[PDB]
RNA sequence: UCCUCCUAAAGAGUAACGGAGGAGCACGAAGGUUGGCUAAUCCUGGUCGGACAUCAGGAGGUUAGUGCAAUGGCAUAAGCC
RNA sequence: CCAGGGCUACACACGUGCUACAAUGGCGCAUACAAAGAGAAGCGACCUCGCGAGAGCAAGCGGACCUCAUAAAGUGCGUCGUAGUCCGGAUUGGAGUCUGCAACUCGACUCCAUGAAGUCGGAAUCGCUAGUAAUCGUGGAUCAGAAUGCCACGGUGAAUAC
């Protein structure tokens, strides 16, 4: 849905990803950015996405190839 | 020709020559296969007899059985039994002809089987086939009736086929050549 | 005659017949007829068997009906395996593209229930 | 008034404002004969068949059925065609 | 002062509009005009590729010169022949452009596929007396990008007021 000439990765997200794959397995850390593009090369992170008053963990799996990090965090609360 | 296939192949050369097994009366034999229809409480339909008598009288000139109830027990107000189905159990040469025409419609053209057709699982020896898709019709009008070959066709099978099943013959869906 | 369907597309035009087949619309039907060499103004009724065979090959060289339908089905199932916003709106029966649900969500909602 | 069981004591009979139920018909086939056949129920695969509609297989053996109450019957069937 | 989210929710109710329910019409080809406008942190013809939204140092213009800008209903055909349909496009799934650091919440589009309801709508109710109502296009404001709303301009152009 975005441009096919360039994906959008935050620099702070990229340095968190590089430090996390330097460390290896790691407990989830709270990330505030929902504007992100993931890749099959970096599938495996346990990074958590913030949506307002509650923070939810996200465990990415093999089938997501281009989705946002904010899609798995529900911003709205319904009954 | 499938009767000649059963008489000819898988039996007479190698197991007769090298390592003897006991009886061609002991090897499984295809008995009379059957087909049934399942219509509702309406009596006014003639379409059931039309399709079953068409599949019978494309070669023959006879009519199916109009079955009311084997059980003769009804949960409705009339316990006696309304005529609510058709039966054609296939017979000898015509049985082998119907089995061969079912194979030569379903098998050599990949049309019907999309995914894994086996979903309801239990063990004891039943193969009923309901296509729900009109596979063949003898008249020039291919599909004008309300029924879409929703009828069940019963084959009785000890579904194991162990020796040459798990050796070479599984089932699945890659048409190959020599 | 008929290729893989419930009702006869004949006594009509070839583009109308290849829209009545599932999974091919008007523009891809015109592409199928252009790659098969069959004119559009002729009728699919009273068509020769070889031209129907070339039309069958043209339909078969692209994605057929049923296979594209189950492809849509596992795409929606993969979205539900994600559990993302699109999968949640698919489960709730709410619109996915992002239009309003205060009024005028009645296509996704179906008939109005009090 | 009539029928069935128990009371009723292993022949018949046997009372009470004793304990339970039915009958005042039906059928020209639901009679006769000949020929044929065998249920209830349970477990499985398939078209709205869903727990129970119709097939096919297995278990079971009369747990069914008898035009209608109950009792005694009934496969050599008196049960079904 | 920030980073996210919400102002865009959704078992419902009402108001204003847009699209249609079709033959007065739908799809492919050809065809002659409009008026009013805006354009430099812009308008941007044209070269090239693509059955596409559209990708470069491309000229012209700060405006009777250049661009937006092919006007469309209509007129000639070929076809569809009164069907939930070559009517309508909602919704959904794939492959993308443009904008802006970044379109999941939460922009517009076109490339491909499906094609809900809809058969001219109850009680009730609204506008209009002539270039009017209807109907068909076009421009501007805010605007990084995003109008079916608003302002504004022209084409065809009624019926009836005893």
């Amino acid at each position: 849905r975005s441009l096919k000439k360039g994906p959008f990765i935050d620099l702070h997200l990229l340095k968190k990803v590089e430090k996390a794959v330097e460390s290896g397995d790691k407990k989830p850390l709270r990330t505030w950015s929902r504007r992100s593009t993931i890749f099959p090369n970096m599938i495996g992170l346990t990074i958590a996405v913030h949506n307002g008053r509650q923070h939810v963990p996200v465990f990415v799996t093999d089938e997501m190839v281009g989705h946002k990090l904010g899609e798995f965090a529900p911003t709205r609360t319904y009954r | 020709a499938k009767l000649h296939d059963y008489y000819k192949d898988e039996v007479v050369k190698k197991l007769m020559t090298e390592f003897n097994y006991n009886s061609v009366m002991q090897v499984p034999r295809v008995e009379k296969i059957t087909l049934n229809m399942g219509v509702g409480e309406a009596i006014a339909d003639k379409k059931l007899l039309d399709n079953a008598a068409a599949d019978l009288a494309a070669i023959s000139g006879q009519k199916p059985l109009i079955t009311k109830a084997r059980k003769s027990v009804a949960g409705f107000k009339i316990r006696q039994g309304y005529p609510i189905g058709c039966k054609v159990t296939l017979r000898g040469e015509r049985m082998w002809e119907f089995f061969e025409r079912l194979i030569t419609i379903a098998v050599p053209r990949i049309r019907d089987f999309r995914g894994l057709s086996a979903k309801s699982f239990d063990g004891r020896g039943n193969y009923s086939m309901g296509v729900r898709e009109q596979i063949i019709f003898p008249e020039i009008d291919y599909d004008k009736v309300d029924r879409v070959r929703g009828l069940d066709i019963t084959i009785t099978t000890t579904a194991k086929s162990d020796e040459e099943g798990r050796a070479l013959l599984a089932a699945f869906d890659f048409p190959f050549r020599k | 005659a008929r290729i893989a369907g419930i009702n006869i597309p004949d006594h009509k035009h070839a583009v109308i017949a290849l829209t009545s087949i599932y999974g091919v619309g008007k523009t891809r039907s015109k592409a199928i007829l252009a790659a098969a060499g069959i004119a559009e103004d002729v009728k699919i009724s009273e068509l020769s068997e070889g031209q129907i065979d070339t039309l069958r090959d043209e339909v078969a060289k692209f994605v057929v009906e049923g296979d594209l339908r189950r492809e849509i089905s596992m795409s929606i199932k993969r979205l539900m395996d994600l559990g993302c916003y699109r999968g949640l709106r698919h489960r709730r029966g709410l619109p996915v593209r992002g239009q309003r649900t205060k009024t005028n969500a009645r296509t996704r909602k179906g008939p109005r229930k009090p």
